[PDB]
RNA sequence: UACUGAUAACCGCAGCAGGUCUCCAAGGUGAACAGCCUCUAGUUGAUAGAAUAAUGUAGAUAAGGGAAGUCGGCAAAAUAG
RNA sequence: UUAGUGACGCGCAUGAAUGGAUUAACGAGAUUCCCACUGUCCCUAUCUACUAUCUAGCGAAACCACAGCCAAGGGAACGGGC
RNA sequence: UUGUGGCAGUCAAGCGUUCAUAGCGACAUUGCUUUUUGAUUCUUCGAUGUCGGCUCUUCCUAUCAUACCGAAGCAGAAUUCGGUAAGCGUUGGAUUGUUCACCCACUAAUAGGGAACGUGAGCUGGGUUUAGACCGUCGUGAGACAGGUUAGUUUUACCCUACUGAUGAAUGUUACCGCAAUAGUAAUUGAACUUAGUACGAGAGGAACAGUUCAUUCGGAUAAUUGGUUUUUGCGGCUGUCUGAUCAGGCAUUGCCGCGAAGCUACCAUCCGCUGGAUUAUGGCUGAACGCCUCUAAGUCAGAAUCCAUGCUAGAACGCGGUGAUU
């Protein structure tokens, strides 16, 4: 017999299975569409989610009521030290898909990245890539031909890069490593560009620019084994109910005499791969610079790191990003940035953004002061201030 | 933009941070924090509360 | 709103569901307004339609004049008592929740208003602006 | 004519949260051998250790509204001297 | 408002100690409405102790043709088996 | 099985100002469905837990709305009929145990149904459905009444499967980077301004596409802000009592209050939610048969909430590749 009063599917089934990811570093499924008219350049980036904060700016959409008025917006901050390019691989295409035929690395490597190759590093000979360097230590002994092979073949190229987890304030010492597709120019140009960029930093001033809409790709925060009621948004059953109300009551009919997949069920919430899009960048900023927190309107020399620091992160002394809104992922976590796939204009992706003020107050409480100068000014001296 | 002054503590209210209250007599109060808000709802006197600017300036401290 | 939506509205946090009694602010004879419906309301299962500031509604009078009592009438909210958030992030709330009788088009059957109102309603319903003492 | 007189000596198949007649009965609070703390006397027994997911059991609080829930204000709150 | 109350009464089949009609007070009685109150609810969230959980040790029971993947078919007309 | 219930056809006397067919369509008639109710008694009486609601998924379409279209006794608006279409959605309440019905109101619209009349080791137990009891009628009486009322124990999963999540031997070892078979899939609807008081219309009244800003529903994240929560038993205070008094503390099943960070969390907060191709219906291009003509027969264009891809989720644990170091 039919459902007496209608209502929709609780939850979304495209996002199934709701299971723990394969990694703490979300796979980038898809990059943009390669084009040759442009120059060779990256199409992605890596950083570490630091936290959120709040800003002020003057909206401009001709027809709103806050047109040419102030707003206040929640932004999310990423610490993006420049990634060390080492290596590239070549993907030839088959009816069975793209396929790597070669992975060319660089001669010299950092302890962080070969640590990522290792697990127990403190008891190790640190024997890695030595015979690769000895394939190096000559002009081109067994490298030039791999490169020219990649030139003769390999419709697609992906550059291997790694992060600077020691530049971060974290406590890992184990670099993150990944690939990025290049979507510019020709293949020979891509590979020689990468050869030039072996062992070399690359930075966000080169990959991105303000008022660009992007995708944030990351793994969403783990919440353990969880009931159906938070995991799906199901109605709490009523008070008088023997044996539990944080449940689904019927989980299927007599026939088919099975539990349908679409029914809700308890289990893992979080640590899930997610790919959110259309996150306008509001500011690139520099580690090797002060006044990161200061707009043209404020001009009070102050960086972005609030008083007492980011909660669970620390400081932003590297190059960093401020993007509108939330993103998948929690603090201290990796994040994979990405150019869009589609030239969304919409009078929302083109809205040019200039900022006014940036909350640099303490998130470890309810902070009244953006600066200890301001603090001492408002308060006067103190007993400790001899 | 501008910054404002808690009715109770007399503190700068940077934009968004804090609550606002509009009594039936159209008096618009602002509160940096639920602390001040809750005291206000308790109908306390900041001149009697010690950490407040009013007590500070009424006892002539930081002159 | 719909009909008398002089422009649009931004969402406001919702605190006045059906069953809510809210004060009447105007000079129409009333004392209270029992909300029973909302215009432009959403249709979801075992969800109570909730009113807002500016939301026209259908209401009844449980207390007041026997010409107004025992019949529905359109009414408009001007006060909410539920902290909502404007685009400048200011979280603001009144102490009370009230409204005013109207016609379907939005013109107050009453000729005045007793207290403060919301700038959203004042910008969306011009007759309320006309009969407004103070706005915020 | 010892001893227990009961969350182990009695009856409940048992070292069962049950049942089984009575005497004595301190101090303070407070109307009160109420409830709460203490003195004398008596006990420190009941498998324990590590973590703290769901679902539960027992206890609680929750903005705005206020029974719209439901067979039904069931339960809980509010009131309380 | 199929409820509740007040009236009407060709009452299928009301009715006088097979007791009728009221009836203050009383009721862990049945029922309706109003005030208050509220996580009953919109719409869920959070916290605590005991569990479950893992361990050491102890260590049952119900039930059991054989066992345990679906669809259609036909079939004792709704199969785990064909 | 389908009388009966329901649904759809054939024919066309007539209605429709005139005209059978725009729309309806009596008398007659052919079928379908099993959501009624009968009829039957095949299974089931060494028991298949028996109405409804709640919850929750999935399916059909005889499509209520939404997408695109055709016809009109369609000037416009509004409406009616019909096609592809079940992608997507289909409410809150009053009374009733109710299914159903009837009203109120919003609504884009508030369509019908199935899954052992879905679902009780999922709830509840109003109702029905033991025993108590009351009334009425029937009965000489004990007692009877799908007649009315009231009160009346709702047991067990630790096994297998299914399901959700989670590990995992074996592939020469180990680590890293990848591919992507297959499966899943999602975004939905409305308003306002403008177009424009224009078109259209004698007048009355009264559009539309594009554009902009907003919202409804659903989803996926996040916790800067606000709110909540508070065993931070962090700070302060309060009562009773004990520690000779103070200082500082214990007990009060977390003693109570106010504040309360962190963390968790909320349409109670915020942010985001893609674009290309083939197609249906339909309208058409050339075009014969049928020396004309015809969207069709060969060929062919555009065309939808459709379909498939883009994209998104998992990654075959017996699918694969690249790379490093290999005692």
């Amino acid at each position: 017999s039919h459902r007496k009063y209608e209502a929709p599917r609780h939850g979304h089934l495209g996002f199934l299975p709701r299971k723990r990811a394969a990694s703490i570093r979300a796979r980038v499924k898809a990059f943009p569409k390669d084009d040759r008219s442009k120059p060779v350049a990256l199409t992605s980036f890596l950083g570490y989610k630091a936290g959120m904060t709040t800003i002020v700016r003057d909206l401009d959409r001709p027809g709103s009521k806050f047109h040419k008025r102030e707003v206040v917006e929640a932004v999310t901050v990423v610490d993006t030290p420049p990634v060390v390019v080492v290596g590239v691989v070549g993907y030839v295409e088959t009816p069975r898909g793209l396929r790597s035929l070669t992975t060319v690395w660089a001669e010299h490597l950092s302890d962080e990245v070969k640590r990522r190759f290792y697990k127990n590093w403190y008891k190790s000979k640190k024997k890695a890539f030595t015979k690769y360097s000895a394939k190096y230590a000559q002009d081109g002994a067994g490298i030039e031909r791999e490169l020219a092979r990649i030139k003769k073949y390999a419709s697609v190229v992906r550059v291997l890069v790694h992060t600077q987890i020691r530049k971060t304030p974290l406590a890992q010492k184990k670099a993150h490593l990944a690939e990025i597709q290049l979507n510019g120019g020709s293949i020979s140009e891509k590979v020689d560009w990468a050869r030039e960029h072996f062992e070399k930093t690359v930075a966000v001033d080169s990959v991105f620019e303000q008022n660009e809409m992007i995708d944030a790709i990351a793994v969403t925060k783990g919440h353990g084994f969880e009931g159906v009621t938070h995991r799906w948004g199901t109605k709490k059953l009523p008070r008088k109910t023997h044996r539990g109300l944080r449940k689904v009551a019927c989980i299927g009919a007599w026939h088919p005499a099975h539990v349908m997949w679409s029914v809700a069920r308890a289990g893992q919430r979080g640590y899930h791969s997610r790919t959110s899009i259309n996150h306008k960048i509001y500011r690139v900023g520099k580690g090797d610079d002060e006044a990161n927190g200061a707009t043209s309107f404020d001009r009070t020399k102050k960086t972005i790191t609030p008083m007492g620091g980011f909660v669970h992160y620390g400081e932003i002394k590297n190059d960093f990003i401020m993007v509108k809104g939330c993103i998948p992922g929690n603090r201290k976590r990796i994040v994979t940035l990405r150019k869009s796939l589609y030239t969304n204009t919409s009078r929302k992706a083109l809205e040019e953004v200039s900022l006014k003020w940036i909350d640099t107050a303490s998130k470890f409480g309810k902070g009244r002061f953006q600066t200890p100068a301001e603090k001492h000014a408002f308060m006067g001296t103190l007993k400790k201030d001899l | 933009m501008k910054v404002e002054i808690d009715s109770f503590s007399g503190a700068k209210i940077y934009p968004g941070r804090g609550t606002l209250f509009v009594r039936g007599d159209s008096k618009i109060f602002r509160f940096q924090n639920s602390k001040s808000a809750s005291l206000f709802k308790q109908r306390k006197n900041p001149r009697r509360i010690a950490w407040t600017v009013l007590f500070r300036k009424h006892h002539k401290k930081g002159i | 709103s719909g009909n008398g939506a002089q422009g649009t509205k931004f969402r406001i946090s919702l605190g006045l569901p059906v069953g809510a009694i809210m004060n009447c602010a105007d000079n129409s004879g009333a004392r209270n307004l029992y909300i029973i419906a909302v215009k432009g309301s959403g249709s979801r299962l075992n969800r109570l339609p909730a009113a807002s500031l500016g939301d026209m509604v259908m209401a009844t009078v449980k207390k007041g004049k026997p010409e107004l009592r025992k019949k529905v009438m359109p009414a408009i909210v001007v006060r909410q008592a539920k902290s909502w958030r404007r685009r400048d992030g200011v979280f603001l709330y009144f102490e009370d929740n009230a409204g005013v009788i109207a016609n379907p088009k939005g013109e107050m059957k009453g000729s005045a208003i007793t207290g403060p109102v919301g700038k959203e309603c004042a910008d969306l319903w011009p007759r309320v602006a006309s009969n407004s003492g103070v706005v915020v």
